[PDB]
């Protein structure tokens, strides 16, 4: 949305990969330079946390995106 | 038938339009060189009588179709006269579009511009703002007049050409056309003359075609410019980028003759200048007359009419009464042909005296034609007769047989270079400004480019095919093209370009029947008989034969070529080369002159306000720029300690997208050249940077000032 | 005789209250010729809001429109909004009200007030 | 306003139309637009003549340029 200057909200998950090779075709040389990283969120449960984190590091964080998260 | 009565009626009109016009020229002659109220009245009278009969002869010519014409003679005149123009609109479309006409030429020649130091001085373009563009090298002064001019008279027209354009639209459809520019194109088209046809979109490609041909050429022409300018204007040109619009040595950039002075090839080699020979041997304005008469002889073309001589102002009138000095070659008709013009002993009114001659001697050629079948071929055929003749005499060669030039005198190599260079600046220079600014035109008429985007495409455009970039950027809101007086006076422009192919095709072809074994550049048709003929059979021919057969009458093609034209600059494009092969050939149209201050500001209202986030408007837009200004005063008055009024319009914003992203530089209140830098501006920007965010609801994060880093 | 009070732009002038110290207390910043600028930009902004919405009129309204008068160190001022290039055509009070109330919010954000310490007088919450 | 190529200066076209013109708005447009666009000229001009002008009539032995 940067790169091309695409209306906020235009692109969603609904229409990301059209508008990636969309975008690409009407400029590539403006496109190539794009750099995206690969969310797939099946990946993001297959990271496990070693030692103590599950505790320190995985609920101390999801309880900080949680409202009431000094009670949680 | 009906094809007889069609003649019939076209016989009885020529007879009758012969002798009408000839009152009509004749009146205005008299006054042209009288220049008294009472012949005023006189050459209104004729012009409004004349003009009625023609009127009342359209009318007669639309009861017989061309369809069962057979004749070309009788259908052309036929077809001359039936045209209805803007009498196919309403009477009030007409007097509205005729108003319109009125209000934009009255703007463009009373319009003035007020120096921002002292208001009670203020200068017209024509007396003051030209001798700017055209003398003038401040940056800053330069800067200052191209801005204002299209600051004041062309958004006065803005409004004005936008009607125009509508009601010009409806006037060519209504008159069974594509569009406005669709009308112009029509000059060209030629239909029922087989191997001779031509079409109106054949015109736009053949322009296009050949507009690529120049362009290496003209690519070379531009890098050899820029460097030189880089050097008149350092930290102004970019070795690499467009050139600044208000440094191409006039007011539009439309030729480059003034950046000679500073793109002068050989500065030690200076021109041939026989101005002062000519006094030397006591040349006058009737001489050199009579020496352009001698050199149309010498190519067998005839002498000058003893009437003509008999009634022609070749002079200033210098008396108790005064006369228009512009050349002029009058055609006052029914065999009479005059010269108007108040001309001296100067090397160029010698050359000028061969120019207009030679248009009289188109005008003889084809006085045998009918009354609407006296004239060139096409609209760019007649001025191209008259820059070959002009050419012809500028030839050393020609001076030199003439006694104006020393027998003696040597032609370096480096003075040729000189010569070419400075013809380039003239003409290669014209040719993408003509190219672009006709192509606007005629997709503006088209409704191509839609209203919203027109000054968009036009610097564009611009920056694209002329490789020139505006100094400061102008939204819709500026009318730049109508800022030129073509545009503001409703006039054609594509007959430049085609008239500049013309006339190479045709010095070109004589310089072959003349058998010159020299460079085209420093061709002499002079004393070519055969060249003569080849020129007179398209001269005699007039209107009476398509203007792609009377190519063929001279240069002997249908369709107009730019070979010629670059063979003619070949030992000129070599030499460029020469120069530019360590320089960059070509163009940034992503170079800005105000690009370096410009700061790029995201707004992002989805991700702060999303639900119940207000839509960026021009009114948005007008908040920010008066946050802005508020923020430059309040850094001035405080860090600086100086009460500065800052305005939202020193707010100068840029590359506006609908991720609300756009460029804005703050310049100085009275002063577009006085920019404030970047550094300052950005101080400014933080010091406030919490109350621009309050006035927009929005935040850091939403409002993302690219390189003010929040804290 | 005469009263030294009636002025021929009264009629359509808006009084304005402004109470910086009251919605800032500390950081209450001082209201200079630069927030008065700020502020007539913004009446401008909602008068061409207001035409080009209930109007559906594009009307360029200038800071140099919103015409200032008896500016106090209460911070209180009368202002009355002129039509773009006529000086004699002077915005309705009427109109100029509902360009208020439209944009209120918008204008209270600009100075950080709130319709208590910015007192459009006339023009009210509900 | 309507015509900017159409400017009157004070002598004759101002002075006419104050003198003459009964028309409210175009005697207010004359009066309004006269001290706009001169009478600002004016203003930082007057505030140097007024400093001037009495440091002249003091180094003259008086109070101010009014004494
Ligand atoms: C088209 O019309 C012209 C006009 O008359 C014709 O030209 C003439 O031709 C005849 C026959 O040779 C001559 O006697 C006349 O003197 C000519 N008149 C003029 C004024 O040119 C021409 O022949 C016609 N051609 C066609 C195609 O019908
Ligand atoms: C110019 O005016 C004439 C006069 O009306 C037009 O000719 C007519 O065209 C229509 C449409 O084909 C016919 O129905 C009429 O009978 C024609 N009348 C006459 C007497 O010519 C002509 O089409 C118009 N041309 C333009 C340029 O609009
Ligand atoms: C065209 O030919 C004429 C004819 O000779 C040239 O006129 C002469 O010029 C030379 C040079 O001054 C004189 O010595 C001759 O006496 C002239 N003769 C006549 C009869 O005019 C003319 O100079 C030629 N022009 C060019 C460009 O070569
Ligand atoms: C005109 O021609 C002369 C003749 O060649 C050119 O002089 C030369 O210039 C180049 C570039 O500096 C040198 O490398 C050559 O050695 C020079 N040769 C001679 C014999 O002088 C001159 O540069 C040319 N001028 C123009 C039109 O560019
Ligand atoms: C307006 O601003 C410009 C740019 O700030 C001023 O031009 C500069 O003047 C200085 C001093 O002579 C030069 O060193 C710079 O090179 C100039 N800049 C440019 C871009 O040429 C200009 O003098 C100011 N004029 C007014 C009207 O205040
Ligand atoms: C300039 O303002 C004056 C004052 O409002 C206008 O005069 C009135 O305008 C309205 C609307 O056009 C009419 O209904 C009244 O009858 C007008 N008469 C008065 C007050 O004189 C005037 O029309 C405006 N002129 C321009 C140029 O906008
Ligand atoms: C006009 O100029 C003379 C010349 O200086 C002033 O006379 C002097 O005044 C001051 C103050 O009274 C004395 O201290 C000097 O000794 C005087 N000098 C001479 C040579 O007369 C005179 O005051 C000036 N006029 C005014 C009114 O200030
Ligand atoms: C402090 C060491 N403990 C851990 O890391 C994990 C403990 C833990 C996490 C979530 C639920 C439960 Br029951 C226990």
């Amino acid at each position: 949305i940067n790169g091309f200057d695409l209306p906020e909200g235009n692109v969603t998950q609904e229409n990301f990969v059209d508008m990636q090779q969309r975008c690409n075709a009407s400029d590539p040389a403006a496109y190539a330079q794009l750099v995206f990283q690969t969310c797939d969120i099946n990946a993001f449960l297959s990271e496990a946390v070693e030692g103590t984190g599950l505790a320190f590091i995985v609920f101390t964080e999801a309880i900080t995106k949680m409202p009431l998260s000094p009670l949680w | 038938t009906i094809e007889e009565q069609a003649k019939t009626f076209l016989d009885k009109f020529n007879h009758e339009a012969e002798d009408l016009f000839y009152q009509s020229s004749l009146a205005s002659w008299n006054y042209n060189t009288n220049i008294t109220e009472e012949n005023v009245q006189n050459m209104n009278n004729a012009g409004d009588k004349w003009s009625a009969f023609l009127k009342e002869q359209s009318t007669l010519a639309q009861m017989y179709p061309l369809q069962e014409i057979q004749n070309l003679t009788v259908k052309l005149q036929l077809q001359a006269l039936q045209q209805n123009g803007s009498s196919v609109l309403s009477e009030d479309k007409s007097k509205r579009l005729n108003t319109i006409l009125n209000t934009m030429s009255t703007i463009y020649s009373t319009g003035k511009v007020c120096n921002p130091d002292n208001p009670q001085e203020c200068l017209l373009l024509e007396p003051g703002l030209n001798e700017i563009m055209a003398n003038s090298l401040d940056y800053n002064e330069r800067l200052w007049a191209w801005e204002s001019w299209r600051s004041e008279v062309g958004k006065q027209l803005r409004p004005l050409y936008e009607e125009y354009v509508v009601l010009k639209n409806e006037m060519a459809r209504a008159n069974h056309y594509e569009d406005y520019g669709d009308y112009w194109r029509g000059d060209y088209e030629v239909n029922g003359v087989d191997g001779y046809d031509y079409s109106r979109g054949q015109l736009i490609e053949d322009v296009e075609h050949t507009f690529e041909e120049i362009k290496p050429l003209y690519e070379h022409l531009h890098a050899y410019v820029r460097a030189k300018l880089m050097n008149a204007y350092p930290s102004y040109i970019s070795p690499i980028g467009c050139l600044p619009a208000h440094l191409l040595g006039d007011m539009w950039g439309r030729f480059w003759t003034n950046l000679y002075s500073l793109t002068v090839p050989f500065g030690q080699k200076p021109n041939i200048d026989v101005t002062d020979a000519m006094v030397d041997q006591a040349w006058d304005a009737q001489r050199i007359f009579k020496e352009a008469e001698k050199f149309f002889v010498s190519v067998g073309l005839p002498n000058m009419t003893q009437g003509f001589w008999e009634n022609s102002m070749l002079t200033d009138p210098g008396n108790v009464q005064k006369a228009v000095c512009h050349p002029t070659a009058w055609d006052l008709g029914k065999g009479d042909f005059r010269i108007l013009m108040c001309t001296k002993v100067t090397m160029d009114d010698f050359l000028t005296a061969h120019h207009e001659m030679g248009h009289i001697q188109y005008d003889m050629a084809y006085a045998a034609q009918p009354f609407l079948l006296r004239n060139g071929a096409n609209e760019g055929f007649h001025e191209a007769v008259g820059e070959i003749m002009s050419l012809s005499a500028a030839t050393p060669k020609h001076l030199k047989s003439i006694g104006l030039l020393s027998p003696d005198f040597q032609e370096d190599n480096e003075t040729e270079i000189n010569f070419l260079l400075k013809q380039a600046l003239t003409i290669v220079g014209t040719l993408p400004f003509t190219y672009m600014l006709e192509k606007w035109r005629w997709m503006v008429f088209k409704g191509e480019i839609p209203k919203d985007q027109w000054m968009k495409k036009w610097w564009e455009m611009k920056r694209e095919i002329v490789g020139v970039v505006e100094p400061v950027p102008h939204d819709e809101t500026y009318c730049d093209p109508a800022s030129l007086f073509h545009v503001s006076n409703d006039y054609s422009f594509i007959r430049y370009y085609t008239r500049t192919l013309y006339q190479f095709q045709f010095q070109e072809a004589l310089c072959q029947a003349a058998k010159h074994e020299g460079p085209l550049h420093k061709c002499d048709i002079s004393n070519s008989t055969e060249a003569g003929q080849k020129l007179f059979n398209m001269l005699r021919l007039g209107k009476s034969e398509p203007w792609t057969l009377a190519l063929e009458n001279v240069v002997g093609a249908k369709n107009m070529n730019v070979r010629p034209l670059l063979n003619y600059f070949e030992p000129l494009f070599t030499w460029l080369k020469d120069q530019n092969k360590n320089s960059f050939v070509g163009w940034s149209t992503d170079w800005s002159p105000y690009a370096d201050q410009s700061i790029k500001v995201r707004i992002s209202l989805k991700s702060a306000l999303g639900d119940k986030a207000y839509e960026w408007n021009d009114n948005e837009m007008y908040l920010f720029r008066s946050s802005v200004a508020y923020a430059m005063r309040q850094y001035f008055l405080k860090v600086k300690n100086q009460m500065i009024l800052f305005g939202e319009e020193d707010v100068r914003v840029a590359n506006l997208k609908p991720r609300i992203s756009f460029n804005f530089f703050v310049t100085a209140p009275k002063n577009v050249s006085d920019i404030i830098p970047r550094t300052e501006v950005e101080k400014a920007i933080r010091m406030s940077r919490s109350r621009i965010n309050d006035a927009f609801r929005l935040n850091d994060n939403s409002l993302e000032f690219l390189g003010i880093q929040p804290t």
